[PDB]
């Protein structure tokens, strides 16, 4: 389950869900990466009108 | 005339058509909507193309 202090946790009130990213694969596992806003529009575009 | 925030404003701040948000989508319309460059060619468009 995600934690209750130190988690992440997102929303998208144009695509209007609620979202969270998590790093499984090499190379960031337990590092945390920076998503960039225009490679995650691909997959939620409301994220380019509110953001 | 009064602004937002209360304050009354001595000059008048256009709202950018671009900026508007579409209502049967939710999103600001893009840059490149036709009535858009319509607008912004608006002579040589009717000129042309009759529209």
């Amino acid at each position: 389950r995600f934690p209750t202090s130190g988690y992440n946790a997102y929303y998208d009130s144009v695509d209007k869900v609620v979202f969270v990213v998590v790093s499984f694969l090499y190379p960031y596992t337990t590092t945390s990466v920076n998503i960039p806003l225009s490679y995650l529009s691909k997959y939620l575009p409301g994220l380019l009108t509110a953001q | 005339p009064y602004d937002e925030t209360g304050a009354q404003v001595t000059s008048v701040s256009s709202t950018p058509f671009g900026s508007l948000i579409d209502t049967s989508t939710g999103q600001q319309i893009l840059g490149t909507n036709p009535v858009l460059t319509s607008y912004n060619s608006y002579t040589t468009q009717a000129n042309t193309n009759m529209q």
